[PDB]
């Protein structure tokens, strides 16, 4: 099981010109 | 150049000679001639860190520091506040950090702004680099701009980090070491003396006013109060005010009077009875539960037993070439083997005391219930000197007479943990209680244990009547009635039991308390 | 030339050798031992170029694109100076720090993190694609290489890989040699100081952790608390090494042996010389791969300090002592675990002694009901005869209390040329270890002496060590007596 | 197919009759697998005393076939190991072994690898089970695989009905006769004839039971300052066993 896996991700393009 | 000129040691008392190992490491190589500083070729310092428990100051530290040195004010992290969801500027925070410093380390370099930074609660930023922690996602891993910023190819002699943490440990191997943080000490639970000083420093104010702190004795205080530190040391003032002025604040309508009444002393037994309401870390407090009624003197065994604990006691004060002593007092049932086992600590005054019992864990696997008594050993090796008390090994180590049953483990751990003595210079006492000692002769741990002591029960009626002459609840046409049958009987009981039969024979019946004292004593006995 | 490291001529050496145009090289190994240092001295001593101070995880921005566009504009080689001067050599050098953060092994790892927070494959594909662009030389430092190095390494761009750190018990001399030159040129360091005497207590004092103490001695000369200048003196070095600073030190042993070794008699210098002859005998001899010996004794005489004696007194590279002080409550699994991670390290050092004390309550052992740790024992029982796997060589010392189980389960034959250590043989013995140790004088002694021939006596040191202790804190007069009491009482 | 000399350090001698009496029936039964029709597997035991040095004649006989594919089985690759691994590993190798031609396998240490302790009989019968029925499980196809055991004491094994599913097997004597014993020394030369004369009166006219294994120890253990009077160490150190 290896429950509560529970993760957050993360901007990374921040799209900008 | 040199700090405010104002500090004259403001704000701390109880940490003396690590302010000074902080003068030594960090001030010195600041404050000197620097023309010999040249002549030296050494670089300061930067890093200190302060890895004390909860409480004990450090932060007051972390900041009495940046008020001595004359520099730009330190730039405060509150705990992690460079974290952000944009990658790369929790990475790129830090050098914001740093930028001012090392623009006058470069421009304007050889007498510089000496900038610190506090980098409070590393527990949360600094991490065993991503591999602990679960999966840490590399926006954890600010470790490493840190890193090549302090030390890496662009080195910096201007500017010092500080660290304050609650767990050292849990940092990488890395930043610990010298040129990152060349500087690691504890700030501990202080002693009696370092006690009283703080409590002097908070109380200061008030005696130097006319009207306060009558009869306060700060000293008797102090010895009073054990283990109390820090935080809670100056909490325990901080409600005694307020516990001395809830007498004039409250007069329970809408508006609130106190007005007539501003000759306010703060009286002592105010902050006596306030002792009460604060509890410290340690749960040492409740001895009642274990010693109810305490212990009444009957006969000479009493006397020759704790005899004997004080001369134990003063054994391993005394002595180097036994630092460890192990010892369990043997009795029948009931005889009190528990609390006659506090009443010798109480006698020894020790500073680090624990009672070790099934009392504490209930439910326990053999296990948790072995590291539980793995704790609690560290902490008495960790202190200097230490008294522990394993209560019932017949039940931490689980014990049936229906077969040989026990759990092995417990034991294991426990005979080891007797025969390990605590590093050099350190002292330890032991003692153990058990209603039963032909199984601990069976299963080898009498050998470990270095003696003994048989705690006797009531034997005869010349050590009963003076016993029921004590504990009350009795007088003499009762003890007339008595003393004639008891004397032939010659009874053979423990003190529990008795203590226990007397309440309920005497509840039923002013007359007939002795026809059932004595009709249940002939169960027991014979 | 080697000034400022002063660490090794081995690694300075068998670096540039066998690299000497090379691209990629990469230095790993514990922190510290200079690996900043190499740059801050080569990049000068070849021809003064750019030192590229870079940041290492600096390069990640929240913007798309500009991560990649920061470390194609970084090189400014491949650009121009390929065709320039004609000269297609270059010099420029590129150097990263705590990769870690860069790098990981295809972009999915640690969350399976996005495209653009991990793209290695940039500075994956440059080298290996379009051409070898061998006119720069890159240097890589990793602190912690086991997370990068088994998923990003290809061989021709990343086969080097050099271990670096050992503390060099004699090389250390010479690094600190440089820090203290100022000191010693100018009139400061001390006449006493010893500089070997100082560092030889610096087995696994790694020279990296090797200058805060200095700083430490210069400072505690230094300290004036709340005028004389110049006292460099050597008082502080002892004190900082002790306090101060201790850094993977993983050094722990010689508690065990506690209040020496006294020769109460011959049965102690029998067994001490036949401990000699064998270790003699491990050393001098082939077809004697690992020897294996347990020695019996009844509780409270002591053996755990004779083995530790008999380890101390013979120079080794590696030493070790199982015990379960340090591995209560690790279950039969973990320890045997333990136990075979340090026969490992045994295997893998040339010649060796280990120690195991105790077993009769390493294995769990209790006499009713009578269990202990199977899987353990076993373990134990083929570790005993699991020679090495050529040419070094192994001891095995073993203290019990009790040889009787062993001789029912067998060990006993396992184990080679057993030996028995005996309690106090009589009371001769008794006071003339009384009188050794100092702790009675003679009065007391001739007052013991009447009632010694009368009554044979077997007891052990370890019980009347302990048992003095409670005699002498009572009073001279009640001293003697309650002594005898106690030595009456046990062992009649 | 590694070479094995870590199980066999020193070498293999013929000290006398026994050696030869053995190893020639090893290599007959090795061409009787390599010519049986019937019987595709077999399974021996070299059973002895425990200093015999059965391991190294094991793996003597094996490289004597020198057959295509041989591996071993001992706990000293496998140590620490929970019994439902043991058991893994050691079912895996004669899984590897099967698709092989031919080929012999061998088993070392039986006991200590059946963590055997007889305290009060205790052990993991599942690996027992699954040697038991590897012991019998005939290959799918043609191809034979033989079995060498290693045991050190026999009585447990024919107490768990072990010996009735193996094949056949082997006794190992040790050192039985003074002159055998003086026979191997000599081979072994370490002590001239000026001291195996004392050596021949004193130990040749009884003869004495020691295992080779415990006499090439104790002779290295009694080697140190030999010349001028370690002949009388060596005597008493095989006086206590052999009497
Ligand atoms: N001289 C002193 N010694 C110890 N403690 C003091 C002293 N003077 C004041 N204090 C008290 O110590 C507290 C500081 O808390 P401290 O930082 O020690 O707790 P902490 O658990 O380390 O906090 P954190 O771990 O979150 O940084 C103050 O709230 C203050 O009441
Ligand atoms: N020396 C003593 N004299 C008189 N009373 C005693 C003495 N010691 C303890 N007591 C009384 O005994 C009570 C505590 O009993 P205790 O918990 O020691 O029993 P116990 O040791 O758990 O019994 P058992 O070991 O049979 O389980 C306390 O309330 C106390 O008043
Ligand atoms: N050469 C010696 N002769 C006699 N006693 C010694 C010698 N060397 C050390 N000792 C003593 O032996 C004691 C410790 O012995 P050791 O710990 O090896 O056995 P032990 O663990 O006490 O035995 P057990 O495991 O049966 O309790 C020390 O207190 C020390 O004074
Ligand atoms: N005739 C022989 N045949 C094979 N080996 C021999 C002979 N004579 C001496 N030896 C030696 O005996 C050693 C092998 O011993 P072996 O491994 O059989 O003991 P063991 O059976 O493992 O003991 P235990 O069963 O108690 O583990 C080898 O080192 C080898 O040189
Ligand atoms: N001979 C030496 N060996 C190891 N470290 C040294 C030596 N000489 C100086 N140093 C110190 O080492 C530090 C650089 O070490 P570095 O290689 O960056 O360690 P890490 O690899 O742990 O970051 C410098 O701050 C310097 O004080």
């Amino acid at each position: 099981m290896a429950e509560d896996a529970d993760m957050r991700n993360e901007l990374e393009e921040m799209q900008r010109r | 150049i040199n700090p405010d000129w104002n500090f004259e040691k403001m704000g701390i008392g109880g940490l003396d000679k690590e302010f000074s190992d902080i003068f030594r490491r960090a001030f010195a190589s600041r404050v000197f001639p620097p023309e010999i500083v040249e002549q030296m070729g050494c670089k300061h310092v930067k890093g200190i860190l302060l890895y004390g428990p909860p409480g004990c100051g450090k932060t007051l530290l972390a900041r009495q520091i940046g008020k001595m040195l004359n520099a730009r004010e330190p730039k405060v992290v509150n705990g992690p506040e460079i974290l952000n969801k944009y990658v790369g500027e929790s990475e790129a925070n830090i050098r914001k950090l740093f930028a001012d410093a090392e623009e006058e380390q470069r421009r304007l370099g050889a007498n510089s702004g000496l900038h610190i930074i506090i980098f409070d609660e590393i527990d949360a930023i600094c991490k065993q680099r991503g591999s602990m922690a679960g999966s840490t996602g590399v926006h954890d891993t600010v470790v490493n701009q840190l890193l090549s910023k302090i030390d890496g190819v662009e080195q910096l002699n201007n500017i010092l980090v500080i660290g304050m943490t609650n767990r050292p440990d849990l940092i990488d191997e890395a930043l610990l070491r010298p040129g990152r943080l060349e500087v690691k000490m504890e700030i501990g639970l202080p002693d009696e003396k370092g006690r009283l000083q703080i409590l002097h420093i908070h109380t200061a104010r008030m005696r130097g006013h006319q009207l306060l702190s009558a009869d306060v004795d700060i000293k008797e205080l102090a010895v009073e109060t054990k283990n109390f530190s820090g935080a809670e040391l100056e909490g325990l003032v901080r409600a005694a005010q307020s516990t001395a002025m809830n007498r004039h604040i409250i007069a329970e309508v809408d508006m609130e009077k106190a007005e007539s009444l501003q000759v306010t002393r703060g009286d002592f037994l105010a902050s006596l009875e306030n002792d009460i309401k604060p509890a410290f870390g340690t749960n040492q407090e409740d001895y009642a539960s274990y010693i109810m009624n305490g212990i009444i003197k009957w006969g000479d065994p009493v006397t020759r037993v704790l005899d004997d604990g004080e001369l134990l006691v003063q054994q391993t004060k005394n002595s180097d070439r036994t630092p460890l002593v192990s010892v369990l007092l043997e009795g029948p049932p009931h005889s009190g083997k528990t609390a006659l086992a506090a009443k010798i600590a109480e006698e020894s005054n020790f500073p680090f005391i624990k009672i070790c019992s099934p009392d504490k864990m209930i439910g326990f696997s053999e296990t948790a219930k072995c590291q539980a008594m793995k704790k609690i050993f560290d902490d008495a090796y960790k202190s200097q000197l230490s008294c522990v008390v394993v209560d019932d090994i017949e039940r931490l180590l689980d014990y049936v007479p229906i077969g040989p049953r026990f759990s092995n483990l417990v034991l294991q751990a426990l005979l080891v943990l007797l025969k390990k003595a605590p590093p050099q210079g350190r002292k330890l006492l032991i003692i153990g209680t058990t209603s039963r000692k032909d199984v601990l002769q069976e299963m080898e741990m009498l050998n470990a244990f270095s003696t003994t002591i048989h705690v006797p029960n009531i034997a005869t009626g010349e050590q009963l009547l003076e016993a029921l002459e004590l504990l009350g609840n009795f007088k003499d046409k009762e003890r007339t009635t008595i003393a004639q049958q008891v004397k032939g009987k010659k009874v053979w009981i423990g003190i529990k039991k008795l203590l226990m039969l007397i309440e309920m024979s005497l509840q039923m019946d002013p007359e007939y308390r002795v026809r059932k004292f004595l009709a249940l004593l002939r169960e027991e006995g014979a």
